[PDB]
């Protein structure tokens, strides 16, 4: 029934979040990646089948490759919120939890909407980074779409080499918005460059670069 | 699902937007002071069989033909009304074997209030489907796929084409290939899939416009155009509001408009 | 500073059509203004034809300065650029 | 909107502000007038046809190069190093087939505009050097392999020794290198075209020169065009 | 056969790396489960 479809959508969102965390450089166990729907219902659903979002929160650490390539990659905390609507209190306590456990990055997935007051305190959570996603837009992994090529975030040395090769200034590169869906998927921060390798019907393969804003 | 017509029809029914107004044939308001009985002799049998607040009775007759065509259930409609109105309205519905499919309602000077509530009911009661998708069509697509021997052979598959756009919601419907859903409104593509997908969609639309009459324009020209339109991170329209809002020289900008 | 050393020149080693046209025009104008001619003239009288004859033999005494977008430039002699 | 866009001397396509529109004009750096519809031969056909056309076996006699087309057919069978070279060539061809069939052209279309017409070059060579008659070729297989391999590294679109420059240069000629390797395979050269040595160096030089001539000229006002 | 042996060596190396990373991952899983129990 509707409980089954709600559970299925929640499972798909969980899988998408795990894939996103894997793409950004953190380590997710292969068994956890293929964690099927029946196992999800077994672990989350209660006797009446209702799910607990509090049991889905997990932690991840960067792989040695990602840590070597990106030196700013810390620990990641992903938490799903039980409250359908999130306010200043919930965001404040999430910020407290992040600060007390010195997580570098925290992803907070809510259900329906976020109040503007809660949006106001996101930029003041320094040095930790808090990113919020809605449950509805995480059901489908957009980076698996046909029209979406592969985006790879460039390290600082690679960005310097690029700017030296083209004799450029950062304002002269093509831009990508900070609220762009792929930019939020990759957790792009202002001033970072993504390399996009793209299909081309004149040369086969074409590599383009964009800078965040 | 692509190679089976029945499952495709099931998906098409599940996607298309259907409201109460679509199946409702007529609506009426009656005065009936007895909640446990009725004045209308035609509906007396059904209400008495069911039985075995305000007096203002609000009833409406559903077209049986379209109700069957939309593959809907009277219980489903009643459940939707109950969910959208909690327990503020007592609802009874005739059985499917009745001569005319009817559903009755009661409130638990109110004639104008009842009329407003009836208008709201006909307005925003959503039965099933993705909002904004007015119509859905079944379309057969010919795709060339390599065979088991490596040879390319044509193949026919079923796909849906809609009227109206809701990309994010339709992409999430189970049974839909979410990795290939496409829209002809690249503003929604920008809002959903990013800027590179917008570039590809914009090129596809431009090529579709140009090549409809058999004309051919080299790829590099359209590539340059769509790279100019999407170089700032957002769609830059070819108008004064797009071109003149750049950082180019004032003398260059003033020569246009 | 802005000049690029001869060892690190990365532009094309060929004379583009715009450079060829501009070089021919400038050389023809200079010849029409009584500049010395660096090739032997058999019976030719048109300044443009003399300029083309000079170009074919790699005898034009002009230098192309190719401006990179950042402001730096490369100086190429017309005697070291390949002409089709 | 498009007036102030021009191809610069480093290959990029920039506006008057210097902002990059494209990192390489047309994503291949070629001129619009110097391209023609050509067929890439590794895309179409079944796996059996591809194997029959391109595979060369030096151990099995009936699956080898015909003896009447080459002078040195006696001392070819049983060689293992030359078989290693042929296997490397065939693996490169299979990789090209996979790349074209699964990434670039998923629908299998194989007629695309590409620079320098190879068919015209080959038939010009055949007419120039009188490549008719049942005469046996003197073109050794290692010469074919090394010549094509070296040619696929002299198609300069971008000059420079920078690693990023080399990567961009390799990217810019992927489709064209696939075309060249599809046409100038060992079996096709020795059997279908029957080129000799001199025809082979002539073809290689002509391909390189025509490719250099088909590039875009810095100073094009490609936006207005 | 030489190519097969090299392939087997690389596969074994990858298996060892995956085992080590799983061993590291289980500690984080345990910490996360304990903290989620604390929140409840």
């Amino acid at each position: 029934e509707d409980n089954n479809r709600i559970i299925s959508r929640l499972w798909r969102s969980f899988r998408t979040v795990k894939e996103m965390a894997a793409d950004r450089g953190y380590f997710i166990s292969q068994e956890e990646m293929d964690q099927s729907l029946e196992e999800f219902r077994s672990k989350i659903c209660d006797s009446m089948g209702n799910p607990q979002r509090k049991l889905m929160s997990f932690l991840a650490n960067p792989t040695p490759e990602a840590l070597e390539k990106y030196s700013d990659l810390g620990t990641l905390w992903v938490e799903f919120c039980d409250e359908p609507s999130v306010g200043i209190k919930t965001m404040r306590n999430f910020c407290l939890r992040i600060q007390e456990k010195n997580f570098s990055t925290g992803i907070f997935i809510y259900q329906n909407n976020i109040t503007p007051s809660a949006n106001k305190m996101i930029p003041t959570v320094s040095p930790a980074i808090i990113e919020t996603f809605q449950e509805s837009d995480l059901v489908v992994n957009i980076t698996h779409h046909e029209l979406v090529p592969k985006h790879i975030r460039l390290s600082d040395g690679e960005k310097s080499q690029l700017l030296q090769r083209y004799k450029l200034k950062e304002s002269q590169l093509p831009r990508i918005q900070r609220e762009d869906p792929v930019a939020r998927y990759l957790g792009l921060k202002r001033g970072q460059v993504v390399k996009i390798i793209r299909r081309s019907e004149t040369s086969g393969r074409y590599a383009s670069y964009r800078i965040c804003l | 699902i692509a190679l089976d017509i029945e499952k495709a029809k099931v998906i098409q029914s599940s996607i298309e937007y259907t409201t109460l107004k679509n199946v409702t044939s007529a609506t009426e308001i009656y005065y009936d002071p007895d909640p446990t009985s009725t004045v209308i002799e035609e509906d007396f049998d059904t209400v008495e069989a069911y039985f075995s607040q305000s007096p203002w009775l609000l009833r409406l007759e559903l077209d049986r033909a379209r109700m069957l065509d939309k593959q809907l259930t009277m219980n489903q409609v009643a459940d939707k009304i109950s969910e959208v109105f909690s327990d503020d309205l007592f609802v009874m519905w005739s059985e499917d074997n009745a001569d005319k499919l009817i559903i009755r309602c009661r409130v638990i000077e109110e004639d104008q209030m009842l009329k407003r509530i009836e208008a709201h009911m006909l307005d925003l009661i959503a039965l099933r489907g993705i909002p904004g998708i007015s119509k859905v069509y079944m379309v057969k697509h010919k795709v060339s796929v390599p065979d088991e021997s490596g040879e390319y052979k044509n193949e026919e598959l079923w796909a849906l084409e809609t009227d109206g756009i809701n990309l994010a919601e339709v992409m999430a419907v189970p049974g839909v290939d979410s990795s290939r859903t496409y829209s002809n409104s690249f503003v929604e593509i920008l809002s959903v899939l990013g800027i590179e997908a917008t570039r590809s969609s914009l090129y596809k639309e431009i090529l579709n416009v140009i090549a409809f009459d058999g004309s051919y324009v080299n790829y590099r020209h359209m590539a340059l155009l769509v790279d100019v339109m999407t170089s700032r991170g957002y769609l830059m329209a070819i108008t004064r509001h797009g071109i003149n809002r750049a950082d180019t020289g004032a003398l260059m900008r003033c020569s246009f408009e | 500073e802005l000049a690029i050393l001869k060892e690190e020149r990365t532009t094309t080693p060929y004379l583009t059509k715009y450079e060829r046209a501009r070089i021919l025009g400038t050389r023809a104008l200079q010849i029409s203004m009584n500049a010395p001619v660096l090739v032997d003239i058999e019976g030719e009288t048109d300044p443009l034809q003399i300029a083309m004859k000079e170009l074919s033999q790699r005898k034009i005494p002009l230098v192309i300065r190719r401006y990179l977008p950042d402001g730096s430039y490369e100086d190429w002699g017309c005697d070291e650029l390949i002409v089709d | 909107a498009l007036e102030d866009i021009m191809v610069h001397y480093d290959g990029t396509t920039r506006n008057s502000l210097g902002d990059i529109i494209q990192f390489l004009y047309g994503e291949d750096g070629l001129d619009g007038t110097q391209v023609e519809r050509q067929t890439i031969d590794t895309i179409p056909g079944s796996d059996k046809a591809f194997h029959k056309r391109y595979y060369v076996d030096l151990m099995d006699e009936k699956n080898s190069i015909k003896p009447d087309v080459i002078e040195y057919a006696a001392d070819i069978l049983g060689d293992v190093e030359l078989q290693k070279e042929l296997n490397s060539e065939y693996e490169q061809l299979v990789s090209d087939r996979k790349f074209l069939r699964e990434i670039v052209f998923v629908n299998g279309d194989h007629n695309w505009p590409l620079p320098v017409n190879l068919r015209r070059i080959i038939q010009n060579a055949q007419q120039i050097f009188h490549l008719d008659r049942a005469k046996a070729s003197d073109l050794t297989i290692p010469e074919i392999i090394h010549g094509v391999r070296d040619l696929c590294k002299k198609l300069f679109v971008l000059r420079g020794e920078n690693e990023l420059i080399k990567e961009a240069q390799q990217n810019a000629t992927s489709l064209f290198q696939c075309l060249v390797r599809a046409r100038l395979a060992t079996r096709r050269i020795l059997e279908e075209f029957r080129l000799n040595r001199d025809a082979f160096e002539w073809v290689l030089g002509t391909i390189e020169a025509q490719f250099q001539r088909s590039l875009v000229h810095p100073g094009e006002m490609v936006g207005v065009i | 056969e030489k190519r097969l042996e090299q392939e087997q060596r690389r596969l074994e190396e990858a298996r060892k790396r995956q085992e080590a990373e799983l061993i590291k991952r289980q500690e984080l899983i345990k910490q996360a489960e304990e903290w989620n129990k604390m929140d409840i």
